[PDB]
């Protein structure tokens, strides 16, 4: 199909062209070919043409055309005709690499390309050469940066003078007394990467041995519309034409975040998860699945207006097929009822929903990511998710892990110097799982930061495979049982390959339930499962006031920034429950707040303050001075007052001075 | 540019891959609801006339501030604003500077085939100084 | 002081020349184990060899006799080492020089003369041509045998090739394997390029057909091997 | 090296030979020139500004009062007839606080001074107003006046004033001709000497005729040694035996090989060197090479020639007579086009801002690509037009180096415009034929082939002349 | 000079430069050498 679809487009160049010439010329750019009885065929070009080699390719994957390969074509087949090789290069990564195997394997023909490795003897680079040369070889060896430039020479003038030599078509030649005949077919190219990094620089009259051919442009699309076509249905050609067209202005438009990505991996994965999901789904259903899978990957990774922007953007694909939607439902109250009152813990639908997403996330990948704080809801959401696996299902094997919690090294195992092997811990974690039993569900956690070295060593699960490798030759893989989950906070040392590795969630730190967490605190304790709690102890009235302080000393404390170091509210609330402690042992409630909230208060804005909080406190601060004053007492109910003491035994030795009971 | 390609889509309620834009020297109009009369465009290599343009000379210089310009945007490939071998590509890069790869190639008038348009090196600037 | 500084440098040159020409014996030992074809055409230098790492062997014995290097290490006027080392140097030059003479041919020098000393080791075995077939060549692997030889499936015949995909195409000559290992690997080759070759002609010419009956839905483009239709049907398009 | 400093330091007495008193000061009048002329054939003409305004200060730093070479290097309404670059030149000249003072105490403010001295080509020494001058520049500020109100005279102007306000004893600054013997005749028989390739040089074959006319004694005993293959065991033997019996050699392609060179100065090193035993070493300018080499030696440079005529010229001096004198002048014609487009092309790279978005690695194997390329066109008997070959022509030479689309679209325009192929002086075969073409296509290459106008490369050349001031450069 | 220069290596050790004139009587040396021969002979076996 990639061949049809070529010929096809140069057929549209000739009709909207209206060639005219049989001896068209945008026509005998591109391939000849002709039989024979002699034993020998022949090919054709728009001047070579030659034997044929009649070996065995193999059959393999083959990528597309395009401008820039029909220039290297070119550059190729003249070189050929010139009898001097070539040296097409450009940045790296371009894809040339991949352009020069398939070059030389499309006629069919060896392309040994090798590193230039490990200060390459004159003599090793001479016996290379001595056994191409009469084998009828063709190669290239990739990294001509790192060579000494002794070999340089060495090997630029056994090039040059052996290209003299099939130049002048003899039948054999000597090189340092090797006395040998010569093979006709013999292809040299090179290819190496310009000036990026500080690396051995290529000789002058060896850079004019060669020409040059810069190269800068690769792309996708055929894939895609090949596998879409392959997938059951046949109207695919322009539905591809619209999903790279999606894809690639949502790169350009969509705004530039670190965890924003496309991976090449879950974009073919988008594609062949659907191509499953036709079966069981008339031809109509066939469209709606489409925007629905691409609504699967836009719900958990983009932020509300962008998400607005973005369906919008979809929208004018299709404007008359926006309503389809999920049917789960049935695992909706499944976790509503163990959130509700299996947990003893709070449940909303908020919450149930963030459960979904991430239970459906699972589905799909064996691992995704999370942005949020440490029991802030999300630990919370997938333990209720696994409770609710379990409820749905037999059990679940867990565990949990931290990356920089300990070093690497010990992580993976390494020799006990005496040789000794010592193993890591994953490696005895997947041990005991798949070794348990059956009836269960193994998943692991790993919460922390990111450090490139720990996250790379395991790239061979995070990779499409699921298996691993150890220092000591050892490989396991995996069943679908085991799982991955990460757990992170911020991305702020990640890498680009790491990123299309997995999936992605994102929670809004506004999204955690607030009313609900305090009023659960308020009413009930959580269940002591666990044996021996510790002490614990109308609620509608600090209910109100708690309320009405929330906005009026939020703007409050708004205009004053001032604190003296960044902090969250929740933690405020977990003083808070110190402040009803202290209160069980309203003005009370209004003080222990005060105090909560004036922690990092400076000193010259403690007149802003507690001043602006005086003026809107329901009890008025009757110390007008220095208002801080609030020692309540409970029995006599009197307003407030300090204390204080100092003696010599509290100053006998040199240190424990007392420090007299300041205020 | 793909902003008012944004709010023309949803203006009009078209497909965003429908929205073609094109240049407009003179005017706005009315199947793009909107038509900006934007600043900030110099014309380099060739001078330009009232619905005329022109080629630069050694006494001027390089540069020729483009007239106040106006765009608009249509359907994919109706009857836009000029015909296709009256208009002519010209790169566009990003300033004074020649460097980053131009953004885009904009359509201008060809007095005859773009050969010599092609041979004078024309393009655009964003600003000069 | 004086004592043991200068048994020191004694034990220490001695253990030194002694582990040279011990990890040079196991080299030589493990040359010879690999094939006896190796050890019967060189003669020569095998025979010295043999004498060598019998008494190798012996005085080994003897300095075992006393281990505690404490008092064992006084095994003085060990320098014999040092014409263990120049027999060494005359055999191994003679060896890489039967070795060349092993490899004397180009498709040789694109793998490792130990590798290459695997096959004079062992060649005739056909598992063995299957095995180094692949570590060889681009984009081959094996090819199926005879499974009777009265005794075993051995080096008998091969009846069709087996690809890196497990592309498993008969062969339309059944190559007979024999020792003659170049002249034959050569024979295997031609088998290649010309078996390929009227593989290509035959499917040329009933693509020719499924041109002529292209007007019904032919699924003979889907009986052809992709490669080989792919190309006929290039041609195809040359000549439309 | 210091000890050939002083060697030359000894002919520069020793070339003098005057009979007097007169001798000490014909003595320096060597000197000066003779160790002047010893740098001026390694450095850059920057390097060369820079180390004469050096000797210039620091024989007997003065008139720069308040650094002026920050705005000189760059670190209107008043008038009219002026135009308006002028008048943003003059602006700079007017920044906030740059030279206010002094661009009003140039009284511009009257147009007829000023109007008249920008009208006349070449002011300074026909119409200069002296009143003007004694108003405003006296000594140098006059080339402060000429960065922006006639800019035209720079470098005139620089040559002028330097060489007049200096002592310096060159009557010209420059040398005389290129004669290598009398500067071989002070060479040393231990120390090397480097033979910088530039393009289009080759004084080696001096080298053998001085080795033929003087050294009779030892003609083919010495030899050349391109740096190729295991030369290391072949060179340094010969060196080695040569060096026992002071032989000569010299070294060609050394650029081409570094790390031979660190045995090679290792080797030469370790032994010091025998009597008449003269090195010579030659190699392109490149990086890479070991110091040792490069701190003590001889430096000597050549001149590069460009233009289509001389490309033209080099292209069918490698075009041997049997490539020009083929079959039919149709081939040698459709060559000689091709090789004037090649040529063309190649010339374009002179301009980097405009002809391309960079000056990519055109090569004369390009050429050599089209030449074999066309003998597979030419190998088959049969009328080849040329719509595929100029597209091949262009993937190829130019399709891997013209990768951007504007580049590919002036290269295709070229491919139709040179060769028509799109429907919208020449000569017979004979080599002097195009030996004629070359001499009819004059020298003076017009921006009419090229496409462009006069003026942006003259300021492509100004900013190339900034970068080299640049380069040889609690306050502001 | 100076290009490690701190007041330590200063209090340490002891130091010892010279900064022009010399260089300068080497040159009359070689050059009463080429001046004269006989200028030489007098001037260097006399000292």
């Amino acid at each position: 199909i990639t061949i049809d679809v070529h010929s096809r487009d140069v057929v549209e160049k000739f009709v909207i062209q209206k060639v005219s010439e049989a001896e068209s010329f945008a026509w005998l750019s591109q391939l000849k070919f002709y039989w024979e009885n002699k034993n020998k065929c022949i090919i054709r070009i728009v001047d070579w043409f030659r034997f044929y080699s009649y070996e065995y390719i193999g059959n393999a994957i083959r990528l597309v055309i395009t401008p820039l390969t029909d220039r290297c074509y070119i550059t190729l087949t003249q070189a050929l005709n010139l009898t001097m090789g070539g040296a097409p290069a450009g940045p790296a990564g371009t894809g040339k690499t991949e352009t020069t195997k398939d070059l030389g394997r499309a006629i069919g023909i060896p392309v040994m390309v090798f590193n230039c490795s490990d200060q390459m003897n004159k003599d090793s680079m001479a016996q290379i050469f001595m056994g191409l040369s009469q084998s009828g070889a063709w190669g290239c060896f990739d990294e001509f940066n790192r060579i000494s430039i002794e070999v340089l020479s060495v090997v630029s003038t056994q090039v040059k003078c052996v290209l003299d030599a099939l130049k002048e078509k003899k039948t054999k030649f000597s090189f340092e007394e090797g006395e040998i005949q010569l093979q006709d077919t013999v292809g040299f190219f090179i290819t190496m990467n310009p000036g990026y990094a500080g690396r051995t620089e290529l000789p002058e009259n060896l850079k004019a041995l060669f020409r040059s051919c810069a190269m800068v442009v690769p792309d996708l699309a055929l894939i895609c519309e090949n596998m879409l076509m392959s997938e059951g249905f046949t109207m695919a050609r322009v539905l591809s034409r619209k999903f790279v067209s999606l894809y690639m202005l949502s790169r350009e438009l969509l705004s530039k975040q670190k965890h924003y990505d496309w991976g090449l991996r879950a974009v073919k994965s988008v594609l062949r998860q659907a191509g499953k999901l036709k079966r069981g789904d008339p031809d109509m259903p066939e469209d709606p699945l489409l925007m629905r899978a691409l609504r699967d990957f836009n719900m958990p990774k983009i932020v509300t207006d962008d998400k607005v922007i973005f369906r919008r953007l979809i929208g004018d694909l299709f404007p008359k097929l926006d309503p389809p939607t999920k049917q789960n439902p049935e695992l909706k109250k499944i976790v509503q009822d163990t959130t509700k009152k299996d947990m003893g813990l709070v449940a909303e639908e908020l919450f149930v929903t963030k459960v979904v997403q991430l239970a459906e996330i699972l589905e799909v990948r064996h691992c995704c990511f999370v942005i949020g704080p440490p029991g802030s809801g999300k630990t919370c959401v997938w333990k209720t998710l696994i409770k609710s696996y379990i409820n749905s299902g037999e059990d679940a094997e867990y565990d949990t892990l931290n990356p920089k919690a300990v070093t690497s090294d010990e992580l993976f195992g390494a020799y006990t110097k005496t040789k000794e092997w010592k193993n890591g811990v994953i490696a005895v974690i997947m041990k005991n799982q798949v070794k348990k039993a059956t009836h269960m569900h193994k998943w692991s956690v790993l919460d922390g930061d990111i450090d490139p070295e720990w996250i790379e060593s395991l790239n061979t699960v995070m990779d499409d495979n699921k298996v691993l490798t150890l220092v000591s030759n050892d490989r396991i893989f995996l069943t679908p049982q085991m799982r991955l989950i990460f757990e992170i906070s911020n991305l702020r040392n990640a890498t680009p390959a790491t990123v299309s590795r997995a999936g992605v969630l994102f929670i809004n730190e506004t999204d955690i339930g607030w009313m609900p967490y305090m009023n659960s605190w308020l009413e009930r304790s959580q269940i002591n499962i666990l044996k021996q709690q510790k002490e614990m102890a109308a609620k509608s009235v600090f209910y109100r006031c708690f309320q009405s302080y929330f906005e009026q000393n939020i703007d409050v404390h708004d205009k004053n920034r001032c604190p003296m170091v960044d902090i969250a509210m929740i933690q405020t609330i977990c003083t808070i429950l110190d402040a009803l402690l202290i209160q069980h042992l309203e003005a009370f409630f209004i003080f222990a707040g005060l105090w909560a909230i004036g922690g990092p208060v400076g000193g010259g804005q403690d007149d802003s303050f507690n001043t602006v909080w005086k003026g809107a406190a329901k009890v008025k601060f009757p110390e007008q001075g220095l208002c801080y004053d609030y020692y309540y007492d409970i029995n006599e109910n009197k307003w407030n007052t300090w204390k204080v003491e100092d003696y010599l035994p509290n100053d006998q030795p040199l240190f424990s001075k007392i420090y007299v009971a300041t205020i | 540019l793909t902003a008012i390609m944004q709010v023309i889509s949803r203006a009009k309620a078209y497909e965003l891959n429908k929205l073609y834009i094109q240049t407009e020297i003179t005017k706005r109009s009315i199947a793009a609801k909107e038509g900006a009369y934007v600043y900030g465009f110099i014309l380099e290599g060739a001078r330009w006339d009232y619905q005329l343009g022109q080629l630069e000379e050694s006494k001027p210089k390089e540069m020729f501030s483009v007239l106040p310009v106006t765009y608009c945007k249509a359907i994919p490939l109706p009857p836009e604003g000029k015909e296709d071998k009256s208009l002519y590509q010209c790169p566009v890069y990003k300033t004074e500077d020649r460097g980053n790869t131009y953004v885009f190639t904009a359509q201008l008038k060809t007095r005859f085939p773009p050969r010599k348009w092609i041979l004078a090196g024309v393009a655009i600037i964003m600003d000069v100084e | 002081v004086e004592d043991w500084r200068e048994k020191l440098g004694r034990v220490d040159v001695v253990v030194n020349e002694w582990l040279k020409v011990q990890k040079n014996w196991k080299i030589l030992y493990n040359i010879f184990l690999l094939s006896e074809d190796i050890r019967m055409q060189l003669p020569e230098d095998t025979k010295v060899f043999e004498g060598v790492d019998k008494e190798f062997k012996d005085m080994m014995s003897e300095v075992s006799a006393n281990p505690s290097v404490v008092e064992a290490c006084t095994i003085e006027r060990r320098d014999v080492l040092v014409g263990w080392s120049q027999a060494i140097k005359k055999c191994e030059k003679a060896l890489n020089d039967y070795l060349e003479q092993k490899k004397k041919f180009p498709r040789f020098y694109f793998l490792s003369n130990q590798s290459l000393l695997t096959i004079l080791s062992n060649g005739q075995n056909a598992p063995k041509v299957c095995e180094y077939l692949g570590d060889c060549f681009d984009g081959l692997k094996t090819l199926t045998f005879e499974p009777p030889a009265n005794p075993a499936e051995t080096s008998k015949v091969g009846i069709g090739m087996i690809s890196k995909d497990d592309e498993k195409v008969p062969f339309s000559s059944k190559f007979i394997c024999e020792g003659a290992v170049e002249h034959w690997l050569l024979n295997l080759e031609f088998r290649m390029r010309e078996t390929l070759q009227e593989i290509l002609e035959g499917a040329k010419n009933t693509a020719d057909l499924w041109d002529s009956g292209d007007k019904p839905r032919e699924e003979w483009v889907e009986g052809y091997n992709a490669q080989i239709a792919l190309l006929t049907t290039t041609i195809v398009w040359t000549e439309d | 090296s210091l000890e050939s400093f002083i060697t030359f330091f000894f002919k520069a007495i020793n070339r003098t030979t005057v009979r007097d008193e007169n001798r000490i000061p014909t003595l320096i009048l060597n000197i000066r020139q003779t160790i002047y002329q010893w740098i001026s054939r390694g450095l850059f003409e920057k390097h060369k500004l820079i180390f004469l305004t050096l000797i210039v200060f620091r024989l007997m730093d003065v008139a720069y009062e308040v650094a002026e070479m920050d705005f000189l290097i760059k670190c209107e309404n008043t008038l009219d007839w002026l135009p308006n670059i002028s008048w943003d030149q003059i602006q700079g000249l007017i920044n906030l606080e740059e030279f206010r003072n002094f661009a009003h105490q140039l009284e511009k403010e009257a147009p007829n001074r000023f109007k008249d001295w920008y009208n006349e080509l070449q002011p300074e020494d026909q119409k200069l107003p002296l009143d003007w001058k004694r108003l405003d520049s006296m000594p140098f500020k006059k080339l402060l006046v000429l960065r922006c109100l006639r800019p035209d005279r720079m470098t005139i102007s620089l040559n002028n004033f330097i060489r007049a306000v200096l002592p310096q004893g060159d009557a010209f600054v420059e040398m005389d001709q290129k004669l290598e013997s009398v500067i071989n005749e002070d060479s040393e028989s231990t120390i090397p000497i480097f033979f910088i390739l530039s393009p289009g040089s080759d004084p080696v074959k001096e080298v053998e005729k001085i080795a033929k006319k003087k050294r009779i004694e030892p003609g083919k005993n010495f030899f050349n040694i391109a740096l190729g293959q295991g030369q290391d065991e072949i060179a340094r033997r010969r060196i080695e035996e040569g060096n026992k019996e002071g032989h000569w050699v010299m070294l060609q392609n050394i650029h081409l090989m570094p790390t031979w060179l660190i045995e090679l100065e290792k080797i030469l090193d370790s032994y010091g060197g025998n009597s008449e035993f003269r090195l010579f070493l030659s190699a392109e300018p490149s990086t890479g090479i070991p110091i040792g080499i490069l701190d003590r030696s001889i430096k000597l440079t050549n001149e590069p020639p460009a233009g289509l005529k001389a490309n033209m010229k080099r292209a069918w001096t490698y075009f041997s007579k049997e490539e020009i004198e083929d079959k039919d002048p149709k081939i040698k014609s459709i060559l000689f086009a091709l090789c004037f487009f090649h040529s063309t092309l190649i010339e374009r790279r002179r301009f980097g801002p405009k002809g391309w978005n960079m000056s990519y690695p055109f090569n004369m194997g390009d050429l050599r690509d089209s030449y074999l390329v066309m003998n597979r066109y030419m190998e088959q008997n049969q009328k080849v037009p040329f719509n595929d070959l100029i597209y091949i022509f262009g993937e190829i030479m130019y399709g891997g180096h013209i990768v951007d689309d504007w580049d590919r679209r002036l290269c295709n325009s070229y491919l139709f415009n040179t060769m028509h192929e799109q429907l919208f002086v020449p000569g017979q075969n004979p080599y002097e034929k195009y030996i004629e073409h070359i001499e009819t296509s004059l020298k003076q290459e017009t921006p009419l082939a090229y496409g462009l106008h006069p003026n942006a490369e003259i300021g492509f050349r100004t900013d190339q002349c900034k970068t080299l001031f640049n380069t040889l450069l609690i306050k502001s | 000079i100076n290009p490690h220069f701190r007041p330590e290596i200063a209090a340490q050790c002891t130091i010892i430069n010279f900064i022009e004139s010399g260089l300068e009587e080497q040159f009359i040396a070689m050059v009463v050498n080429i001046e004269k021969n006989e200028l030489e002979m007098a001037k260097q076996d006399l000292v």
